[PDB]
RNA sequence: ACAUUACCGAAGCUUUGGAUCUUAACGAAAGUUAAGAUGGUAGGGGAGCGUUCUGUAAGCCAGAGAAGUUAAGCUGGAAAG
RNA sequence: UGAAAUAGAACUGAAACCGUAGACUUACAAGCAGUCAAAGCCGUAAUUUAUUGCGGUGAUGGCGUGCCUUUUGCAUAAUGA
């Protein structure tokens, strides 16, 4: 037993994100409801529709 | 030690011992009758009303052949009912109906005005309607009214 | 019975429940009220006694000027030419007293 | 004989050599309680009521502990929203036993 | 560094069996369906404990009304009187009293009359 | 004519305990062996019945 | 409860529960030489199961307890659970199956000296 | 319809406790008080519970009964213990 | 025989599902089945002893349109188990 002793904030934890209603990032999980971008994507070519 | 409870009441329906009422409706108004009925069934005149129990008392209906009506009651006061059967609607005037059934005017007003539910079934059990101006309840020695 | 109808009478039936005691009662709350606003340069207490929500946003922010967010508020106020107007603007959602 | 006398503005119905559960009274005044609020008196028949108070009438009582009650749960939860709070609570609650009656 | 172990889910229901313990039917033992009548529970719960103040006033207010029966005092005016003299004890006091003590109640409406 | 909601067990264990039920036979002692024999029935145990042989029971 | 010297159980019979259940109810509780002539008589397999199942228990009770006779004998408590289960298939139209269990169960049975 | 005096009536307001946060003051800080502010989907920020594995651990608790399931009771503001 | 034989062709044996026994309740009743009040009966503990608690059942009263997706809006007779 010697307690290492972390400095605070030297290491965020993470943005786990769908994994229940009650942590914020719940089922659409910081996605929102539809369209191209629910679903992985979003077109690069410094697009402007 | 012992707790002094700070809260509502109830009375235990096993020592509440029911009375019975004489009320006569000779010359009175259908509705006033059955609303002072209504008042002495449901238990409203003791202090330990409880609307879950049964804990008023019982009421005889005298003359209940004599209760007068205001306006053109008499003539257009329609009582329905229907057979459950297609097209099976019968009404009935006040008239008519009295003259069948001199007692159910007044009955069904009552039942009318009474809650609904098992509870309200019970305190229409509780009451006793009589057509003349005589009962046979003489062995319970019911206090007039 | 036809939708255009009923709703028509049900909404013109609601509007006529009025009490004419309830509006007796504010119809004295008024009087009283321009009395007060009538005088000048005297400490005033104002209370809110008519909710914020579903008002006209011009008067939410008039009472917010005010100092007045619930119902319940207490604010004393100095009657100059502004506090007039805003009690004016506000009459029907307030309740003035006099500081003595 | 008993009072119907006000603490801390709820009424209660003090009688004597027993308790009362009344809300949570400071650490301060763990010691020993003066009532002065006694709104009805009822001594051996005859009974005094207050206006508000009956005067020169007093209780006086010892306390004798705190005591948590059974825990309740405030639950909410919106309809197809996935949406919900949680939230539990034990009131605290002062015993204090009632030894005489200033009637 | 797979992290599989089980011991959760069945610990989450065991909690939640053991609130739901009387409910009829299916309800009691199957994980869903008790789920979702526990949460509904709750809920009434909460309601309920916010509602029940409101259903013992009314409670207290129809039993003054009925010990106030016997004489002439409509218990509007009963209040009006109460307040007027300055008396300030409770609907549940004065309910509770008219029903143990029916004659200091009595002799508290012969001094409202004034 | 497909059951739409899965009845309840009250329902299922109802109409089970009341069609699931098997009467018991009428029964008379034998006169002969003693045995309790289906009412108006040879006796299976001993052949008589009514005083008379029936049956010549084996194994 | 059980006193284990004076029972019989009969597992993995050949016989659904739900058609054994009734013939139980029968004769729980009868005497056993009522029982007996209620199993021999009842024309159903399960009431054949029973039979020997509560034969055999009579035969225990009594070889450990010698002073016991068929006529002071009762049924006091009969119980009948569910066995494994088999699995066969049932071919029908259009290359369709269907899978078709068969059922099995066990039989408890403890007599007691009558009252 | 018009007047007089009332009452009932919500999670609004007042009263009685208890929790967190912000601001201000006191205080050496810690904290103690004065004020208000805490419905919430999409979405942003912060703080925790629990699970597995590794170091701490050739430690500690176990055949006098370990993990696991099961019953009762109890505790925390929730996960849960 | 074995420490164990509800280790006997199988360790630990949960939930779904199927029973038996006992306690209470149910055949005048319209119950998203729960919640808030609540008599009677049963078990137990106190205060010497028929009144309070904790428990289990529960006559009766008030309130109450499952859940999840997707929608301006769903008890919806929209989707899904
Ligand atoms: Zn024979």
């Amino acid at each position: 037993m010697f307690n290492l002793l972390k400095p605070k904030g030297a290491s965020k934890r993470r943005k786990i994100v769908g994994r229940g209603p009650g942590s914020g990032l719940g089922k659409t999980s910081g996605r929102g409801q539809k369209g191209q971008k629910a679903r992985n994507t979003s077109p690069r070519l410094g697009f402007e529709g | 030690n012992k707790i002094t409870n700070n809260d509502t009441i109830w009375i235990k329906p096993k020592t509440v011992e029911k009375k019975w009422y004489v009320i006569d409706a000779a010359d009175r108004i259908l509705g006033k009758v059955a609303v002072d009925v209504v008042k002495i069934l449901r238990g409203k005149h003791k202090a330990y009303y409880t609307p879950h129990q049964d804990l008023g008392d019982n009421v005889i209906i005298i003359n209940a052949s004599k209760v007068k009506l205001t306006g053109k009651k008499y003539q257009q006061k329609l009582y329905y009912r229907h057979s459950r059967y297609p097209g099976g609607l019968y009404s009935d005037t006040f008239r008519t109906l009295s003259e069948r059934k001199p007692c159910a005017p007044l009955e069904i007003a009552i039942k009318g005005m009474l809650p609904k539910g098992p509870l309200g079934r019970n305190l229409f059990r509780n009451l006793k309607v009589f057509s003349g101006s005589e009962h046979t309840l003489k062995a319970q020695n019911p206090i007039k009214l | 019975i036809k939708r255009k109808l009923r709703l028509q009478l049900k909404k013109a039936r609601f509007n006529a429940s009025r009490s004419r005691s309830k509006n007796k009662c504010f119809i004295k709350r008024m009087e009283n009220n321009r009395k007060i606003i009538s005088k000048n340069n005297i400490n005033v207490q104002v209370f809110l006694v008519r909710s914020l929500i579903g008002k006209l946003n011009k008067k939410v922010k008039v009472l917010k000027a005010l100092g007045l967010n619930k119902i319940g508020d207490k604010k004393v106020h100095f009657l100059n030419e502004s506090i007039k107007g805003m009690l004016n603007e506000t009459i029907n959602m307030i309740l003035l007293s006099e500081v003595m | 004989m008993y009072a119907l006398v006000e603490i801390n503005g709820k009424q209660y119905k003090a009688i004597e050599g027993e308790f009362l559960k009344i809300d949570k009274i400071s650490p301060v005044e763990k010691d020993k309680l003066e009532f002065n609020s006694v709104l009805l008196i009822n001594k051996d028949g005859e009974v005094k009521i207050g206006k508000p108070y009956v005067v020169n009438s007093l209780i006086r009582c010892t306390y004798k502990e705190d005591k948590k009650d059974k825990k309740v749960v405030s639950y909410r939860y919106r309809r197809r929203k996935s949406s919900e709070r949680k939230v539990g609570h034990r009131q605290t609650y002062s015993y204090i036993l009632v030894d005489e009656i200033v009637f | 560094a797979r992290a599989k172990n089980g011991t959760v889910h069945v610990a989450r229901r065991k909690r939640i069996l053991k609130k739901t313990k009387g409910f009829w039917g299916t309800k009691k033992s199957n994980y869903k369906k008790a789920k979702d009548t526990l949460r509904k529970g709750m809920m009434y719960a909460t309601r309920d404990r916010k509602v029940r103040k409101r259903d013992f006033r009314r409670l207290w207010i129809s039993r003054i009304s009925a010990a106030l029966s016997d004489t002439g005092v409509t218990y509007s005016r009963f209040i009006e009187g109460l307040l007027k003299s300055n008396i300030k004890i409770n609907r549940k006091i004065l309910s509770n009293l008219a029903i143990e003590d029916v004659e200091a109640f009595k002799k508290i409406v012969l001094e409202i009359r004034r | 004519a497909v059951p739409k909601f899965k009845p309840s067990k009250s329902r299922s264990r109802t109409r089970r305990s009341i069609n699931m039920r098997k009467k018991i036979p009428q029964f008379q002692e034998c006169s002969n062996c003693g045995n309790l024999g289906v009412r108006h029935r040879i006796c299976l145990k001993c052949g008589y019945y009514r005083n008379n042989q029936y049956l010549e029971i084996g194994l | 409860l059980v006193n284990r010297r004076y029972t019989a159980k009969g597992k993995n019979l050949p016989s659904s529960p739900k058609k054994v259940r009734p013939i139980a109810d029968n004769i729980r509780g009868e005497s056993y030489i009522k029982a007996i002539a209620v199993l021999c008589s009842m024309p159903n397999k399960g009431a054949k199961l029973l039979e020997k199942v509560v034969k055999s228990a009579a035969s225990n009770a009594m070889y450990h307890n010698k002073n016991l006779s068929e006529d002071m004998i009762f049924v006091k408590t009969v119980m009948v659970d569910d066995g494994r289960r088999r699995k066969k298939i049932w071919p029908r139209a259009r290359g369709r199956a269907d899978r078709l269990v068969n059922r099995n169960c066990h039989i408890f049975v403890e007599v007691d000296e009558k009252k």
